[PDB]
């Protein structure tokens, strides 16, 4: 949810404008390896809570590949591209998997983001740093702790 | 602000199905919208333990 | 379903072997402009009749894209590369819809198949040409009628 | 052959949801798997009518 | 040289009709670890000889992958697709090196073809269908004996 | 050249170490539409200069793309990943040229870097920052001034 | 076809670099464009032995 | 550092072939490594002028 990123005043932040009504995004992960995921997550909200309905599929992982084989450790820090084509808010992130035995397992993210209510004013170029981390799992992975931070810039020089 | 509060709950359900293996996992935290921070404690109800890396998801909840 | 395609007998039909137990495919098909969409069937089957849970969803599609826009007239008859991947049948092809207005809209489709059961041998590097056609429909396409041929094949020189 | 007869019937139901779409397609139909041939009648039984080009689902059947 | 490939009269054939003048083709090749190639060939002809002058630049190829290890052992037969992109006869192909253990390593061709001379009729969507192979070769491969046979066609059901 | 990029004394600066000697690196440049282009530059020193032997090519551009028929206005400041992939250094850049009507023309960006004298330490996962800019231009861009500042870091928190 | 003959002479040199590494070849052959077959005598020139598989260059001769 | 100094001047020539347009630029300007930042003055000794985006060029130089 990008709305869970520190803004600065000067570029528009089109997810925290997109409230009460909400937005929804949509998302493609393009694994280098051929696995390919696609998510979407309708977010609304009430009171002091945001709801979130998710929805995400895979396919094609290789048999034997890491993602397959839980040979993942976590993702690396990025930095999301953001920006509008053809009307639609984008965002394109070059991510990568830290794998065991330290090599780097490549994904492409395409995110759309499209506000519910009609007229939400669409920034300009911009970028928006991330850091997901796992906080804590149990041995199964049934239960997980995560975390995020995010701050959106202009990037060079400013 | 003012629709957004400072400090917000989160709800969340998401249901998927990767390589053939169906799973739903349900999702309780919180965040700071303005300080671009969150953190979420995720139960997998349906479909564990996850065949697959649990690392593939998390952007997605 | 492959199991639709002509399987001449020097090439091993994955497919037909797959039977009575069944098989199931997932599918990437990644559009031209960004749209992306996943693809899963389980086929089973019971007395002379296959039967088909499928799935399928998309995201990213340009809202001005063809595919939004229903600007597609048919999927130009293709040939199927197939071949193993990690231990799994694969199936690439270089899709292409016809526009109207004489132009094409590319996608590229990857399949991967499993048969549901062991004692299954796969297939060496073959093709299968593909022709589909929809041979009918009613005005908001609520009602279609579907034809597909294929053929499997070695390419030249066979 | 013998697990599979030269004139099969297919029974198919397809759900899903594009660009934020659901839908639900009932497919009813017959081919000839020795001839690499088949037909089906599709029907749309929810989320129609469709917002975007039919094409796109026509291999998934 | 496109212009060996035996085209069915039903299908304009693009090459024939570029000589005497000539044309010249390009082509990326990108593989699916990273590898990626760029050639081209500008194409006359004086009397019954064709001269070919070609360039062919290659980056990124993982130093332990299958290309800089030498580990391939042919390029399988493809089925190439032509249509025309922005009044620009294209052919897009889903190729394949097999590799040694009977595994493949593919590749994807895209090849934009120009002739010299403007207003040559373009053809319809059509296929090519192709077959290369090294059918000698020294210890090192500096010398090597080539071999393509090549046939355009109009895919199933024709 | 890389070697302009302000390193942080936590950050293994794998170009500054790479000199005297020096350095090579290659690059592929994937658009959006098709273009792709390879280049290359070796870089070497001697005194207080820098010698660059650089190679450039491209194809496949559409004809009436904005990169034929000149409609760019400059690339968007950038972030390059930097990480390992089969022992050599490399950097991958989601980037996007802005375009004359407000709309971006997105590049995939993927450069291995080399040390000619074996022995230099590679740096673990990091960031590059970028912004260029062509200060100023004759009508033809015969003749052009180009500018660029580059900072390096390890993304958030720190 | 008059312009083409069925039975035509092919002439190639080819130059290039491929992760890093230059080189140069020579290529003489024949070839029947109507019957879509063709076949040439490839000569490696400069850059010998090359470092990398020479089935990435065959298609571009 | 020792080896690189503040201030670098540098030197370059380009040579390619864009959609078969060939070009030569030769590169003269300077530049401070340990701030990250230069600046040079490019000069199209053939294939002038360009008939395609300058831009595309400017992160090779």
């Amino acid at each position: 949810n990008r709305v869970f990123a520190e803004y600065p005043d000067h570029i528009q932040d089109y997810f925290k404008q997109s409230f009460p009504k909400g937005y929804s995004w949509e998302r493609s992960l393009t694994f280098e390896d051929g696995g390919i995921c696609i998510a979407r997550n309708d977010i609304t909200m009430e009171g002091d809570t945001f709801y979130n309905k998710v929805r995400f599929h895979g396919v094609n992982f290789p048999a034997n590949g890491p993602v397959m084989q839980k040979k993942t450790l976590k993702w690396e820090p990025s930095t999301e591209k953001m920006y509008v084509r053809d009307g639609v808010l984008t965002g394109d992130i070059t991510m990568a998997l830290l794998l065991e035995g330290n090599a780097h397992y490549r994904c492409d993210f395409r995110t759309t983001y499209k506000a519910k209510e009609k007229g939400v004013k669409l920034p300009g170029y911009h970028f928006v740093d991330h850091c997901i981390e796992i906080l804590s799992h149990d041995k199964d992975y049934n239960k997980v702790k995560l975390y995020e931070h995010a701050v959106a810039h202009s990037g060079l020089p400013d | 602000g003012g629709a957004i509060k400072p400090d917000m709950k989160i709800n969340l359900r998401m249901e998927g199905n990767v390589n053939g293996h169906h799973f739903v996992i349900d999702g309780d935290g919180t965040g700071k919208p303005f300080e671009g921070k969150q953190s979420m404690d995720l139960e997998v109800k349906e479909g564990g333990p996850l065949p697959f890396a649990f690392d593939i998801l998390t952007t997605a909840f």
